[PDB]
């Protein structure tokens, strides 16, 4: 229902925690050029000398892809070069943080949620398909995620722009409310309710991740499928008589075998060209996912964002990053007002003959009453001379009513 | 130099990257300099030689957390920083005739 | 970028010298060592090999152009956000707090120069979330209450500046029983001697 004289104001609010997943890197692979076309044959190298520039381009291109996974891993999990210790005392005002911070007695340095994500996560070398291992282990990555998680719980946002500064958590959350337009007294009046809502939403997340991940197994699926695709090409002919070079060499002198060897060479070289171009496109797609995740790391975690729907859904408060195989997991802590009530409203108020405009609030009315409240939450205040400012007369305002203003200087006259 | 192998299981130093020949393993860890893989970073320090060590994560510092104490900056600085970005690349054009065929008539006829 | 272009051109030039299975790479030697009806297979092999080289060169240049355009759009957004006005995004106009920025030209590119605002020294202090005067709670307008341990002040959240606590720096919104951590300390009203 839309009207020219009405407004509805939030009265309660709820907190909720939202998950989003993004891939960060992908399996590194290096494919020899000679071995794939030629096994242990000496004559198979000689016919390949004419195309030596193709082997040098194909070996250089997978190296240039190989360094990109190292830059993608090195740009998201490293916004600080200081490892912040984790305090022993665990009282943070009633906000129970026993799930995202890692328990010391655990033998691995993951916490509980990283293990749930680790359990959800799902000879080849003879043909020359080598897999190189990533530069960083999951324990050192988990050391970086533990430093980043500790820095928001200890220093707020002023540790990634400068040297760390301590601050209790009770003022950190009130600093986050004034950034979205809410007075801080709503935090100080209802801390136990939000703390138990935050603990219940963490338990809801533990139940939701345990019941999904459709964007972190596919990137492994594409590489494993494409590798089996290059495997099956070893048994194709291309209009040849056999699929094994030593069988051609064992049965027919080399001059009477060059017509089969060149026909196998062009086909296998063409399949290498296909595999290399497919890896270049997927690597560029990963580069795009990596730069976007690095911006979310430097935007949601450090500082607070003024962009609607950049971190979660709702008015963003905090984030808590986690680490899982080949990808990051963000945990946004949004704020969503709940109950509302319809009310009569007015742009301005005339009293003395001067238009009284509200400072930071909006004028509301209950019929018998006239109050002012903050835009994003209900709290009724009487009209005073410290809550409005005067400007001009009352004839230029289309919608104005009459109501008396109490001067707080009346007892000052007594 | 220090020759490193990838899948070869053998100053021999055996790692998860392969077999490492010609570097003296030490227990003193440093900031990474030359990355090899699996957490191994080599350097040329002390005599000085090609040494092998496990990388050192960031730098340690103590954190101070109280339930009633705050810290307020009292001095500030001004500095400048740089960021380099490429905006364009060289424009090139290549003719489909001259490259494929030099001077010849049937080389043009075959390309119809 | 110059290195990548000079390699991509040099490989095109080097591929002219390979026969790709032929008995010579010189077209005039093909036309002199066979009749054209029998030299068409050598000409077709050179045609197929040079077309494969040109195909790879073109695909490589299409690939590089898309990344260069992505970097140009990123520099454009730094041009309209770092140079003009301030941003509130941290780690997107250089380390720490950013004031203004200064574009400088460079061959195939641009160099930005930020002026960063960084705190340095600090001092330890005993805080309080809120202060109970006479039944009412006094929350600071935008400050945070600090105290050396013998005097109580209020200041901004990023720079030291002691100021005497006053009724014009706090607003009341209830009582003291709903707030844990509140201390007992009186508040000065500057208007009382003004009434005398
Ligand atoms: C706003 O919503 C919260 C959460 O529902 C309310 O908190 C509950 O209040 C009732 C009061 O009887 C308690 O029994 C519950 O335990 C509280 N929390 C839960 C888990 O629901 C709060 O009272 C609501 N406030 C308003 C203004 O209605
Ligand atoms: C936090 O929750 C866990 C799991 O229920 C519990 O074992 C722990 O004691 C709780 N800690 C606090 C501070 O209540
Ligand atoms: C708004 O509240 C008034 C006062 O109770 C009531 O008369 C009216 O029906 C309400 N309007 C809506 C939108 O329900
Ligand atoms: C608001 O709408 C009502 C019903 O159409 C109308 O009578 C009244 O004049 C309107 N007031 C303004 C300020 O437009
Ligand atoms: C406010 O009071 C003036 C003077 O009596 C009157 O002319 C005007 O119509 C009133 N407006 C209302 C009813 O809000
Ligand atoms: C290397 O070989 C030795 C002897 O067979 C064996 O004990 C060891 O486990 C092997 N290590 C690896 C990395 O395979
Ligand atoms: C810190 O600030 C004070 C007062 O402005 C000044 O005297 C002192 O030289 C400054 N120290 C530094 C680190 O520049
Ligand atoms: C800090 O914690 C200690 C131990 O629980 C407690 O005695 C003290 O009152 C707390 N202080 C504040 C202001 O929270
Ligand atoms: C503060 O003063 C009130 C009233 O005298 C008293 O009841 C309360 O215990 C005092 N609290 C402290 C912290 O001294």
């Amino acid at each position: 229902a839309y009207s020219n004289n009405s407004i509805a104001i939030p009265t309660n609010f709820t907190i909720s925690v939202t998950t989003e997943i993004l891939p960060v890197s992908m399996t590194k692979t290096s494919v020899d050029c000679t071995m794939y076309i030629c096994g242990d044959s000496t004559e198979c190298s000689n016919l390949l000398l004419q195309y030596g520039s193709f082997c040098t381009q194909l070996n250089r291109a997978l190296t240039g892809i190989a360094v990109e996974q190292d830059k993608n891993t090195q740009e998201v999990f490293a916004q600080v070069k200081q490892i912040y210790k984790t305090p022993p005392i665990k009282d943070f005002g009633g906000f129970n943080f026993s799930q995202i911070l890692p328990d010391p007695s655990k033998p691995s340095k993951r916490s509980f949620i990283e293990d749930l994500l680790f359990n959800k996560v799902t000879a080849q070398k003879f043909n020359g398909l080598t897999v190189l291992p990533p530069l960083l282990t999951d324990e050192m990555i988990a050391q970086y995620t533990s430093a980043l998680l500790a820095g928001t719980i200890t220093s707020g946002w002023t540790f990634g722009a400068g040297a760390a500064l301590q601050i209790p958590f009770a003022m950190q959350m009130a600093y986050r409310f004034n950034g979205i337009g809410v007075t801080q007294n709503v935090l100080y009046e209802n801390q136990k309710l939000i703390a138990n809502q935050f603990n219940s939403a963490i338990g809801k997340i533990q139940d939701s991740l345990s019941s999904a991940l459709g964007k972190l197994q596919d990137v492994v699926n594409q590489n494993a499928q494409a590798l089996n695709t290059l495997v099956k090409q070893l048994s194709s002919n291309f209009g040849a008589i056999s699929s094994v070079l030593n069988d051609i060499l064992s049965r027919l002198d080399p001059p009477e075998a060059e017509v089969q060897i060149d026909r196998l060479i062009t086909g296998r070289l063409q399949s290498l060209q296909t595999y290399v171009t497919q890896q270049l496109i997927r690597a560029a797609e990963i580069r795009a996912s990596a730069n976007l995740a690095a911006t979310k790391m430097s935007e949601c975690v450090l500082g607070q964002s003024k962009r609607v729907d950049f971190c979660g859904k709702g008015y963003h408060l905090m984030s808590f990053p986690q680490s899982a195989p080949h990808g990051v997991v963000f945990l946004h802590v949004t704020y969503v007002p709940a109950q509302e009530k319809n009310f009569t409203t007015a742009p301005a108020i005339c009293h003395d003959g001067k238009a009284h405009f509200p400072r930071e609030g909006v004028f509301v009315s209950n019929g018998t009453h006239w109050f002012v409240t903050q835009r994003n939450f209900y709290e009724p205040q009487i009209i005073t001379t410290d809550n409005t400012f005067v400007s001009g007369n009352c004839d230029v305002v289309i919608g104005i009513v009459n109501n008396t203003v109490y001067d707080p200087l009346q007892p000052e006259l007594d | 130099v220090a020759v490193l192998y990838q899948g070869v299981n053998c100053n021999v130093f055996q790692t998860r990257a392969g077999c490492l020949i010609g570097a003296e393993h030490v227990n003193n860890s440093y900031e990474c300099d030359i990355p090899i893989g699996a957490g191994i970073c080599a350097s040329y320090q002390t005599s000085q030689s090609i040494i092998a060590y496990t990388m050192s994560l960031g730098a340690e510092n103590s954190v101070a957390y109280s339930n009633n104490s705050i810290a307020i900056p009292t001095n500030f600085t001004i500095s400048v920083t740089t960021e380099i970005l490429p905006v364009s690349m060289t424009k090139t054009s290549v003719d489909c005739t001259m490259y494929i065929c030099g001077d010849s008539t049937e080389c043009s006829n075959l390309l119809l």
